[PDB]
């Protein structure tokens, strides 16, 4: 078979099968950005709630499914990559699980131009330049070349401190965590 | 949901224009493979059953054809088959060779000799999976199918065109009946007589290697494989191969129906090739039934066993008796495989270990036993002397639990034990020692008018010894006037009668 | 579903048991009294 | 090449490989191992995935890990300096005395010896034992079956096989123990370190161990009666030679495959059995074979679950075997050791032409006796013996002192017994039941028969018995 080149993240399911399918097609002939363009495009042109109720109907032939959708992306002026996706997805009647395949490249393209999700929890919000340095000491922690994708979560549950996760690091400097290991250790 | 072609690779192939270039009707590409099952990408002009070649020398039978993809079932090791591999059409369903190019060849399931005796010589060729005559080619069994076996060719007649069933336990004596069937033919197939040759077929499903080779040995030995075909499907076999190996039996001996000649196939064992076509089914993701078989297993064994036909005078005349053989577990007749066969088949040789032990071998146990043609399967002598003594074992059947106390009881339950015990010692055999129907007739004649109700029971089996060899040496024109016409004439009964008074007369 | 011969003993109920003990009893007592009459047999034979 | 684990699901674990694939059964190295582990490929999944079953341990594997593809099969040493050693599956020694050192290895797995190999001479085998050589005699490079359920006498019986068959038996030998109590491979080391089939000195040593006890996972149980076959495989072929080849059980090798199918994605079969039982079964037995070039004489120990002869393991067994030997549990309760069962044991060459028309009238005898005394005792528990026709006591006498005849003491339960050792010819034991069915000791006690060699020890117990009456 054809060594498919595979993608950084990998997503599973149909959607991730799909998408995984799309990335190696895409990495070949170099059009990742062009094609996750096109992606998000789709992911507006198919929610047209003319086109989600004529697609969401199982009673309409696949065959005018396929039909209108070669219509919509002759229209759209689409790289032949993605339209022949949007027919294989027609084909095997997977179009109810297309915001899935977009959102798994969406994800997949992500981690291609080096980036790693975070998350920051605290009782209360920060003051930016708190949150400037955590910027950088966050970056501190990532590689070269990977940009961060901060997410500051508010989360009064915690009695204080903060907790921070970096992909699959965790740190957890929150007064919660820390009453109840004394309060468990004490306890014994 | 989901497909198995789903994988990521058919779709990379298909989003980039790729699947344009492949010759998806007459080719494929393994998507997966495992156990022996092959699933295959392609191939959409594929036939069900038909053969498919793999790129590394192997064949394979694509028996599910399903949206996706096609289920091959390889005939050998899946060692050499990889995922990506390249299957091509051979473009024909499974088909054997036949003729009398195969008599005395050990051949595999495909008609490929085994035996090292040089190619084989395969004029003409037949498809395994062919429909079985309709109702109107057929006619009643009338012929017998001598199997030189007293109990059997007695109380239990195999007409010629009848479906028997050697059923019993494990080392009983199944293959014993077989072999013993198969080695008496050749007093007729020496002779001249065109319409009493019989042809051999026997189908060995599971057997090891060596069983088969000591059994080729032993047929050599009495000369009988220049007419026998002996088709191996040994345990090492793929089971496809173990599937097909009745299928081709029955139609290299389809071949001798259709051309006038008269055939005889011993499907040795059944119970083997039910449970090869349970793994295939159970690989191949079937739904299951009873005790794991497939449904379609009762399908299975009733088309292949419904070819063994007696064509009528307008198509030839030939026939194809067939000898299935499967091994009941206990003495469980009523389990899945013994059940469907029982009710396919015409009758049941049914036999036991108890009887084989308390000397009574072979170890066909009558009452059990029966033949639902019966005398229509039977000579005319031979139908004399068995109403007879069919009748006084059914009486001895009845009242043998007496017989322990046998004394201390009236005078006919005395003298119906007497005679039972003396006609069982009657109908004790030897091994790979068939007789002539005129010699079981002479036999059973002088068991069965009381000329050995003084005899001794344990010099009942020397007796039947000395008597016949004593006919068969001094007498052999009133044997060659039983067995020509057929018969026991006035004249042959007085004969026969004062031939066993005179040898009886002193016999000590 | 039959029945063979020798099924008393394998079923090993009641029936089982007392069989096994009304032989074991008899071949006790026969086995004395031939081992009696081999001693008797072996004195008178010494001469 | 080089692939990486994807996933661990009990024994079974799911390699991807970017480059290339590896055919199945070939062997795959896991990097990052403290020890040697194993991967064996079962399955080609699509997607580049193998499925494999591992043949150690599969604990401490992370999602990740590097795998190496050996590129063949199993590959163990083979040769004369595996003698007097011990291996796993993957041939690594566990003896704990350095390296194998051999020039050849052999693949473990092979296709069996094609038809036109098969030898069809059969000569009885004469092993000293009266019930096996009257009513179910062995044959040189023929298959031996031993049946039997749970503490019936399995491997007692082995173990006297070995002690007289293989002590005076020029040729090698070779004894896989698959899926067997490791105390017993222990015990069987030292025994033949005592005996000398072991020589942990000289280069003189006549046996060749492998060992897959039942502490190992599934993977290893299911391929290490392929690596003593592989190891009796070449004695047969190379050195030309006889070989004995004992496996104790190969029940253990259906079950071991019983246990990873389910995870391997198949349907079962007929009681929590894989599909591929007899196929499985048969891809094996069909290598323990007397060629044309050589001879494996197999004994083989059968577990029957439950004593339950019908059970698919067994009952599929039984076809591959020329002789068996139904150890019964019901004969044991008795005292009667071998409990072999003399009505539930055949022999291929049990022929009159074969063994002889005497042996074979006493064997025919004795079984006819035997089943006679089964019909009787039926009507015993009704009536009693008392009110038997005195020539059923005959039957019944006879039928008891046979039953107690066919016992016998061996060397390696002295033991248990504490009685000595004794071997028995042919001839005697021929002798001894004819005479007994003639009746030429019609006065002798039953007692005097029970666990003696040839007839005139029974003799003997009865006057010893009579003096101290």
């Amino acid at each position: 078979f054809a060594k498919l080149v595979r993608p950084p993240v990998q997503i599973y399911g149909i959607e991730g099968r799909y998408a995984t399918a799309l990335y190696s097609a895409a990495s070949k002939q170099n059009k990742l950005e062009q094609v996750e363009k096109e992606l998000l495009r789709v992911g507006q042109i198919l929610k047209e709630p003319k086109m989600a109720a004529s697609l969401l109907n199982p009673y309409v032939k696949r065959s005018v499914k396929v039909k209108s959708l070669s219509d919509m992306t002759a229209k759209e002026k689409f790289s032949p990559l993605t339209s022949n996706l949007i027919n294989l997805l027609a084909e095997n009647g997977r179009l109810t699980n297309t915001p899935a395949v977009i959102s798994a490249f969406s994800t997949m393209m992500s981690v291609h131009r080096g980036e790693v999700p975070c998350t920051v929890t605290t009782a209360s919000a920060l003051d930016e330049a708190t949150l400037t340095e955590l910027k950088t000491v966050l970056k501190s922690f990532l590689s070269k070349g990977q940009v961060l994708k901060l997410e500051v979560k508010i989360d009064p549950s915690i009695m204080g401190g903060m907790i921070v996760r970096i992909g699959e690091k965790y740190v957890d400097m929150s007064a919660k965590t820390k009453i109840q290991k004394l309060s468990r250790a004490m306890r014994e | 949901k989901t497909g198995t072609a789903e994988v990521s690779s058919i779709l990379e192939e298909r989003i980039l224009g790729a699947d344009t270039s492949v010759d998806l009707e007459e080719t494929g590409r393994v998507l997966s493979i495992g156990d022996g099952i092959a699933r295959v990408h392609g191939l959409r002009n594929v036939q069900a059953e038909e053969m498919v070649e793999f790129s590394s020398g192997l064949k394979g039978m694509s028996l599910n054809l399903e949206p996706d993809n096609v289920g091959v079932v390889v005939f050998g090791n899946d060692k050499l088959i990889k995922e990506g591999d390249i299957v091509k059409r051979t473009g024909a369903i499974v088909d054997v060779p036949v003729g009398e190019e195969l008599l005395g060849r050990v051949v595999d399931a495909l008609g490929n000799a085994i035996d090292g005796k040089g190619p084989i010589g395969s004029k003409a060729r037949r498809r395994v999976g062919l429909k079985a005559p309709g109702i109107i080619p057929r006619i009643s069994v009338r012929e017998p199918m001598q199997t030189g076996i007293k109990a059997v060719d007695s109380l239990v007649p195999i007409g010629r065109g009848q479906r028997e069933l050697i059923i019993g336990d494990r080392q009983t004596g199944k293959t014993s009946i077989a072999i013993d069937t198969i080695i008496n033919q050749k007093r007729f197939n020496d002779g001249t007589d065109e319409k009493k040759k019989l042809y051999c077929i026997y189908v060995a499903i599971g057997q090891k290697r060596s069983t088969v080779a000591q059994l080729v040995k032993r047929l050599t030995d009495a000369d009988a494989m220049k007419y026998t075909i002996v088709v191996s499907a040994t345990a090492s076999d793929a089971a496809p191969l173990q599937y097909l190996a009745p299928y081709s039996g029955c139609s290299m001996g389809e071949y001798f129906r259709d051309n006038g000649k008269h055939a005889l196939i011993i499907y040795d064992d059944l119970s083997k090739q039910a449970v090869a076509y349970r793994q295939m089914s159970l690989l191949l993701r079937r739904p299951p039934g009873r005790e794991a078989y497939p449904g379609d297993v009762f399908y299975l064994h009733s088309r292949l066993l419904e070819r063994a036909a007696k064509m009528n005078d307008a198509f030839g005349g030939g026939s194809l008796t067939a000898l299935p053989v499967i091994e009941t577990q206990a003495g469980d007749v009523s389990a899945y495989i013994p059940t469907n066969v029982i009710s396919i088949t015409d009758g049941q040789i049914f036999l036991e270990t108890e009887l084989f032990y308390k000397g009574i071998r072979p170890a066909i146990n009558v009452g059990l036993s029966v033949s639902r043609v019966g005398s229509a399967a039977q000579t005319r002598a031979m139908k004399q002397v068995a109403g007879t003594m069919k009748l006084e074992l059914a009486q001895y059947r009845e009242v043998a639990a007496f017989a322990q106390f046998g004394s201390d009881l009236d005078a006919a339950t005395q003298q119906l034990l007497s005679r039972g015990v003396r006609l069982t010692e009657l109908l004790k055999q030897g091994q790979y020692s068939p007789m002539a129907i005129e010699e079981q007739v002479a036999v059973i004649y002088a068991g069965v008018r009381g000329y050995l109700d003084k005899l001794e029971p344990s010099k009942i089996t020397k007796f039947e010894n000395a008597f016949l060899s004593h006919v068969i040496s001094q007498h052999q024109a009133l044997l060659g006037k039983i067995r020509t016409d057929g018969k026991i004439s006035e004249e042959s009964d007085a004969k026969l009668k004062e031939i066993v008074t005179n040898f009886l007369a002193g016999f000590e | 579903v039959r029945s063979s011969a020798g099924a008393v003993r394998d079923a090993g109920g009641a029936f089982g048991k007392r069989e096994q003990a009304e032989e074991e009893r008899y071949f006790r007592a026969r086995a004395k009294e031939q081992l009696a009459a081999l001693k008797k047999h072996h004195e008178n034979e010494i001469s | 090449t080089t692939g990486r684990i994807v996933a661990v699901i009990g024994a079974v674990v799911d390699v991807q490989f970017d480059e290339g694939l590896p055919p199945i059964l070939n062997a795959l190295e896991v990097q990052g191992r403290e020890t040697r582990l194993v991967l064996e490929v079962a399955q080609h999944l699509g997607e580049s995935t193998v499925r494999t079953i591992a043949m150690d341990g599969t604990e401490g594997l992370v999602r990740g890990q590097k795998v190496l593809d050996s590129g063949a099969p199993i590959r163990i040493p083979v040769g004369p300096e595996t003698l007097g050693r011990i291996m796993n599956v993957i041939g690594e020694p566990i003896d704990e005395r350095g390296p194998i050192k051999t020039k050849q290895f052999a693949a473990i797995h092979a296709e069996a010896p094609e038809f036109v190999e098969m030898s069809v001479e059969q000569e009885i085998l004469v092993t000293g034992i009266k019930v096996v050589d009257l009513l179910a005699p062995y044959a040189k490079g023929g298959k031996i079956g031993l049946f039997g359920g749970a503490g019936v006498g399995k491997t007692v019986l082995i173990m006297e096989l070995i002690n007289n068959v293989a002590k005076a038996h020029g040729g090698y030998s070779v004894f896989a123990g698959v899926g067997e109590r490791t105390r017993e491979g222990n015990d069987l080391y030292h025994e033949m370190i005592e005996s000398g089939v072991i020589n942990l000195k000289d280069a003189t040593s006549k046996v060749a161990l492998v060992y897959g006890q039942m502490n190992e996972p599934p993977g290893a149980r299911a391929r290490v009666a392929l690596t003593g076959l592989t190891v009796a495989e070449y004695f047969r072929d190379q050195e030309g030679q006889d070989v004995l080849l004992f496996i104790d059980n190969i029940f253990r090798f259906t079950q071991a495959g019983s246990e990873v199918s389910a995870l391997l994605g198949r349907i079962p079969s007929a009681v929590g059995y894989q599909p591929t039982l007899a196929t499985d079964m048969g891809t094996m037995q069909e290598r323990i074979t007397t060629t044309k070039k050589g001879s494996i004489t197999s004994v083989q120990a059968i577990y029957v679950p439950a004593d339950d002869l019908t059970d698919p393991a067994p009952a599929t067994t039984f076809a591959h075997l020329d002789a068996t030997t139904v150890l019964s549990r019901a004969i044991a309760e008795l005292g009667i050791y071998p409990a072999v069962d003399p009505l539930d044991s055949t022999s291929r060459i049990m022929d009159p032409n074969i063994v002889g028309s005497e042996h074979y009238d006493v064997a025919r005898g004795v079984q006819k006796i035997l089943q006679d005394y089964k019909s009787l005792q039926d009507i015993i528990a009704i009536l009693g013996m008392d009110e038997l026709s005195e020539e059923d006591k005959l039957t019944v006498s006879r039928a008891r002192k046979i039953q107690r005849f066919l016992s016998q003491p061996f060397q390696v339960a002295e033991v248990f017994t504490g009685h000595l050792g004794k071997l028995v010819p042919l001839k005697e034991t021929i002798k001894g039941f004819q005479q007994i069915l003639a009746g030429e000791y019609d006065h002798l006690p039953e007692q005097a028969f029970y666990m003696v060699g040839p007839i005139e020890e029974a003799v003997a117990k009865a006057d010893k018995l009579a003096e101290e009456h």
